RNA sequence: AGUGUGGAGAUCGAAGAUGAUUAGAAACCAUUGUAGUCCACACUGCAAACGAUGACACCCAUGAAUUGGGGAUACUUAGUAUCUUUACGGGAAUAUCCUCAGCACGCACGCGAAAGCUUUGAGGUUACAGUCUCAGGGGGGAGUACG
RNA sequence: CACCAUGUU
């Protein structure tokens, strides 16, 4: 079997999460690469934490990898997702008005404030 | 004046325990449970002062989960809490 | 396995020795009175 | 459980008189077949008579010869 | 907040569901109602759980049924409860 | 020497906190043994190993041998605490269990049997301590009366400084892990009892990481 | 806790306050029902799922945001969320209160582990859900930590201090619990004045999917 | 059936302390069930309670201020002459300090401090504390 | 020695009955009682897939309307008998209380 | 189960028979078969006759059900339907809510050596007292001997 | 679901 030790694994991440902008999908110049920025005896070990790092690298394309923290793209989602529509959510419901049930109806009578002005019964 | 004392009023008391405000229970050095709340009192305007009110629940009461009918409770007497809404 | 451990025969069959030879005693003392 | 009347006394009474008999020990002291069956009849010492000399091997696991005489 | 059920003042909610038994002051649970012949217009007064079969005096026919509860009155006769006091 | 790692443990190195009927008070935990060496002041606190035996787990290879080690602690002036560790070798069991009896240690409450002259000599009230099938009950006893109770939990209650007091024992009392240990709870109860000097209601006070919370957050960020 | 010891109605539920919340459905039950719940439920619907009495949902709200507001020093407050629905709902949280926050799977150990290196100590926990939040209160039970949750209509009320009925299913009502909240926070501090409307979107609280 | 109806009244107000209630209903009440009320009342140990009529033995209820640690009644009435009172306080009392065991004598249901005082002896009917 | 179930390992509360009339086992033919008895009710096919499309070509009465009859039999073993045929295993002591109301 | 006297005697089946298996097997397995098994009347009074938990009474947290009978459709009162329907029929079953009684399930205090118990206590007990009653006092000898 | 008995203190 070929399965990747923990040994190997957690230097591919590291490695990705420090040269990701050096990093391909190519073995053989992720090889090159990991080779200066890498400091270890084995030979096999370094050609192992290429071939893991080239399969991040892989999956990185497609979406998210859970243990790799890429500090860049984590702005731009975070960019994107604080754009707040031209309108509050809570807008949009009030001014088409609120159906609430009899038994809410019937709560709010009972309040000191009355029927909300912009709520009708469905 | 709480605690023990001799004919010549030496308070010979070690400390003296905090009493749950709900249970009138002492509330133990090992608890480790009973917890402390502090809620803020408003001014006339919507704004806090610098004064809180502070209250004492024992640990027993929040493993049973009554801790928050006790607070409502206490609430409600100390004059923070409305207990019912008024006439619409 | 159901019960502990007997420290002795099954006790059944131990009543069944003693009722036998309760049996046997009773007889021995018909023949002699 | 146990009977708690105010009037209950002979009950009481008659529940430990039973009951005592079951302890080995007071039955022992109250009952006559221990003095009966005892070679010194209740008594700390007794003198006799050497009938021979015996030797009376130890229990297991000890291993020994016990010298013992017939009295 | 809520209210807390005072027991020597509980709360109409919780003391209309308790057993006649279980209440605070236990009571009946029956009356008494004004029952006119469906044919006669003489009124005559009918208990809520009664078990022996009750006539018109005047009628000389049934004008309720006994059941495991409440008596079951015969059709087209009017009836009214009469105050508990 | 000692870096704090609670906010209770800075406060105490920083001095915020001076005694221990503070931290009782608010019945906050005790993480580092360090907080009890420094609020006891020196000398007061003393310490003896009350038990050590040793347990035993059976394995493929035979079976594994561990050492028990119970420790007692108190500056007998109402602190007492009780620990016990499991360690391989005696010396490391008996250190951890020193450690654990400092993290344990709770206030006990002192009365007086008749007249309230001097200072309290015994516990205010009946209590029993249960562990397992131990169960140890203290009655208050007048003064000169000494502590009468079997050998190990009259070190206890020494080290506590109950001076008179009538004791009853029932259960295996042979088995020390829990004898020691239903002394311990008894004496925990103490503070414990609503007694009628105690009616009075008190104004609450403030939590001592609530009152210097400001300070503590200094700490954190440097 | 609208009762203010002056008497006047600052503090009381409007129109606007309450009308968002019949908006987004934070006042609809899970048809399901706990007795420590039960003193905060309103009524039943025809469909089965019961309705939240707004005023007592209103009075909780108002003696949390009072609770929070007396922390004088934020970063004592930590509120957590474990059903990702809070998840950005808490961040935003965060940002306009300055209390700490934490989602996802809790960490066991957190508030007891005093060596773990992300022992942390605060002194008054948020919650979103006390049943998946169980792990964060049991351990706050170890430490003296009061605990402040919202809890629907089935939720279990052990070690919850401060309860808050409110439907802690959806993700516009998960918002719109933390943005009433954070208003109601910054409002009780004097950061906002309590007549003109908050500028912040409750949209930016929505978790919306991170694709 | 029911054989003592103290001792059910005050099991139930010992019940409800342990459990924190602030109120409890007694079922059965009598006389001495009033009177003995009234002994703890008086001491402070108890709130107020309220006798309901119901044209039958009535019920009482009890508003308990949480400083009760437990109230029972000892069956069988046990006689306690005057010396007997230091040796009632020693085997059922928590200490001398605090506690008091209640008596019916002669001159009335009473406190054995108040009984010691006006030097009568009595039946013992219970004990606070 | 210790109570290893509180049913006893049967259906019969301490005060529902008093004896529960035995039946035979399935496979050996023990008397146990009804309520205790694990109990299956089994709906099985005449024929197999293989066996049962060989038949319906053959049939002008058997087809893709009509459905060839099944099997239908309670069947109710001894303890010993349903453990040796796999019908019911030991289980964890955690998950010995876990109860199904159906078959699934 | 066993006993007595009459019935009955299909099935199964102590004893017994035969065949296997085995070192042996008068055991387990196979084929049989007596007494029994069933009934009436009369004895016997033993069972893990068990919840291995005596009877009566009081208090006691939560969720989902179930059996039978009823009621409804620190607040001054707070909802609702479906199906069958020419004669055991002004019916029957359902839905929602309440209630009394019964067998229980998952489960809060508290309790216990623990396993576990928990309004169905083994809880409300050294902070030891509601009432009555039965039994136990290291293991054997022995539920034996004698009467 | 053939047949598997035993082991000096
Ligand atoms: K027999
Ligand atoms: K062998
Ligand atoms: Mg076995
Ligand atoms: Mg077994
Ligand atoms: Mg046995
Ligand atoms: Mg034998
Ligand atoms: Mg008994
Ligand atoms: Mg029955
Ligand atoms: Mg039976
Ligand atoms: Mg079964
Ligand atoms: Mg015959
Ligand atoms: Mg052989
Ligand atoms: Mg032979
Ligand atoms: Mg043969
Ligand atoms: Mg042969
Ligand atoms: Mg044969
Ligand atoms: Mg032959
Ligand atoms: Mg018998
Ligand atoms: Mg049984
Ligand atoms: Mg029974
Ligand atoms: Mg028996
Ligand atoms: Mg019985
Ligand atoms: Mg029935
Ligand atoms: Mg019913
Ligand atoms: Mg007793
Ligand atoms: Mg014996
Ligand atoms: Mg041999």
């Amino acid at each position: 079997g070929k399965i990747r030790t923990k040994t190997v694994k957690r230097a591919s991440r590291q490695v990705v999460e420090k040269y990701y902008s050096k990093l391909n999908f190519d073995f053989y110049q992720n090889k090159r690469v990991i080779m200066d920025v890498t400091i270890a005896e084995s030979k096999k070990l370094k050609n192992k934490i290429a071939g893991y790092t080239t399969h991040i690298m892989k999956r990185l394309a497609r979406g998210p990898v859970r243990g790799i923290s890429l500090k860049l793209q984590e702005e731009e989602r975070e960019r994107r997702m604080d754009h707040a529509p031209a309108t509050s959510d809570v807008d949009k419901v009030i001014q088409s008005g609120v159906s609430v049930d009899k038994k809410t109806m019937q709560m709010l009578q009972r309040l000191e404030i009355g029927v909300p002005r912009r709520v009708k019964r469905a | 004046t709480i605690g023990m004392f001799n004919e010549e009023g030496e308070n010979v008391d070690l400390y003296i325990p905090r009493k749950c405000h709900a249970t009138t229970t002492l509330i133990e050095a090992h608890d480790h449970a009973a917890v402390q709340i502090s809620i803020a009192n408003v001014g006339p305007n919507g704004v806090i002062n610098g004064t809180t009110t502070t209250l004492c629940i024992a640990g027993y009461l929040r493993s049973q989960g009554e801790s928050d009918h006790a607070i409502n409770h206490i609430t409600i007497d100390r004059g923070i809490m409305r207990i019912k809404t008024g006439k619409p | 396995g159901t019960v502990s451990r007997p420290r002795g025969m099954r006790p059944k069959w131990h009543k069944k020795r003693i009722k036998r030879l309760k049996l046997r005693r009773r007889r021995m003392r018909q023949r002699s009175k | 459980t146990k009977t708690n009347g105010q009037n209950a006394a002979r009950k009481l009474v008659r529940l430990r008189c039973r009951n005592r008999w079951a302890d080995k020990g007071w039955k022992r002291a109250h009952t006559f077949s221990a003095r009966k069956a005892n070679p010194f009849g209740g008594s700390s010492h007794a003198k006799g008579i050497v009938l021979e000399k015996i030797g009376v091997g130890a229990k297991q696991p000890n291993s020994a010869i016990r010298k013992c005489v017939r009295v | 907040g809520f209210f807390d059920a005072d027991l020597s003042y509980p709360t109409v909610r919780t003391e209309r569901m308790k057993h006649k038994r279980r209440r605070l002051v236990q009571g009946p649970n029956s009356y008494f109602m004004d029952v006119s012949c469906p044919r006669c217009r003489q009124v005559t007064v009918v208990y809520s759980h009664a078990t022996t079969s009750v006539e018109c005096k005047g009628c000389s026919k049934k004008l309720c049924r006994p059941t495991g509860g409440k008596a079951l009155l015969v059709e087209g006769c009017g009836y009214r409860r009469k105050p508990d006091h | 020497e000692w870096v704090p790692c609670t906010k209770l443990g800075r406060l105490v190195k920083a001095q915020k906190v001076t005694s221990l009927e503070e931290i009782f008070l608010f019945s906050m935990p005790i993480k580092e043994h360090q907080i009890v060496d420094t609020l006891i002041a020196e000398g007061q606190l003393h310490d003896e190993m009350m038990k050590i035996y040793p347990v035993q787990k059976a394995t493929s290879a035979g079976q594994r041998t561990r050492f028990k080690a119970f420790n007692v602690v108190g500056d007998c002036d109402g602190h007492i605490g009780i620990g016990a560790r499991v360690g391989k070798e005696v010396s490391l069991a008996i250190r951890a269990s020193m450690i654990a009896a400092k993290l344990n240690i709770v206030p006990v409450r002192r009365g007086y049997w008749g007249n309230k002259i001097g200072e309290p000599h015994t516990i205010p009230m009946k209590v029993t301590g249960k562990c397992g099938s131990v169960a140890v009950r203290l009655v208050p006893a007048p003064r000169g009366t000494g502590i009468v109770a079997a050998p190990v939990p009259k070190k206890i209650l020494e080290f506590a400084g109950v001076e008179d007091v009538y004791t009853s024992s029932r259960g295996k009392t042979r088995t020390h892990g829990n004898l020691i240990m239903a002394t311990f709870y008894a004496l925990r109860k103490t503070y414990g009892f609503l007694t009628p000097d105690l009616w009075a209601d008190t104004e609450p006070s403030r939590d001592p990481t609530d009152e210097h919370a400001e300070l503590l957050a200094e700490m954190t960020t440097a | 806790m609208s009762a203010v010891e002056s008497g006047s109605k600052v503090l009381r539920m409007k129109e606007s306050d309450a009308q968002k919340l019949l908006a987004m459905r934070c006042h609809i039950g899970t048809r399901n029902q706990s007795s420590a719940m039960k003193k905060y439920i309103y009524g039943r619907t025809a469909e089965g799922s019961h309705i939240i009495d707004v005023h007592m949902m209103w009075e909780k709200l108002i003696l949390a945001a009072r609770v929070i507001a007396a922390v004088e020093n934020p970063k004592d407050v930590c509120v957590c969320s474990s059903r990702l629905y809070g998840t950005r709902a808490i961040y935003k949280f965060s940002q306009h209160v300055g209390t700490s926050f934490h989602g996802g799977r809790f960490i066991p150990g957190t508030f007891t582990n005093q060596i773990q290196k992300k022992f942390v100590q605060p002194r008054v926990l948020v919650v979103t859900d006390p049943r998946t939040d169980h792990q964060a209160i049991r351990e706050a039970s170890l430490v003296n930590i009061p605990v402040i949750a919202l809890c629907d209509t089935d939720a279990p009320l052990e070690y919850v201090d401060i309860a808050i009925p409110c439907n802690n299913r959806g993700i516009k009502s998960i918002g719109m619990m933390y943005w009433l909240l954070a208003r109601e926070v910054l409002r009780l501090r004097g950061t906002i004045v309590r007549s003109v409307p908050w500028e912040e979107k409750v949209d930016l609280f929505f978790y919306r999917d991170p694709n | 059936t029911m054989m003592s109806v103290l001792a059910n009244a005050l099991r139930t107000i010992a019940s409800a302390e342990r459990r924190g209630k602030r109120q409890v209903l007694i079922r059965p009440s009598s006389k001495v069930v009033v009177k003995f009320l009234q002994v703890m009342q008086k001491h402070g140990y108890i709130g107020e309670f309220e006798i309901i009529d119901d044209h039958r033995a009535g019920k009482i209820v009890v508003n308990l201020n949480g400083r009760l640690n437990k109230c029972g009644a000892i069956c069988p009435r046990f006689d306690c002459a005057t010396t007997d009172y230091e040796k009632w306080m020693k085997n059922i009392l928590p200490s001398r300090q605090f506690g008091f065991v209640v008596l019916t004598t002669s001159l009335g249901i009473m406190d054995h401090e108040e009984a010691r005082s006006r030097n009568t002896g009595g039946k013992v009917l219970g004990f606070f504390y | 020695m210790t109570t290893k179930r509180r049913n006893h390992g049967r259906s019969k509360p301490a005060h529902s009955r008093g004896r529960v009339k035995p039946i035979h086992c399935f496979n050996c033919g023990r008397l146990t009682p009804k309520d205790k008895a694990v109990g299956r009710f089994v709906v099985r096919r005449m024929l197999d897939a293989a066996s049962a499309r060989d038949v319906a070509e053959a049939s002008p009465v058997y087809g893709a309307n009509f459905p060839m009859p099944r099997l239908y039999m309670k069947q109710r073993f001894c303890i010993a008998c349903a453990i040796h045929s796999r019908t019911v295993r030991a289980r964890p002591v955690g998950n010995r209380k876990i109860r199904y109301t159906k078959k699934v």
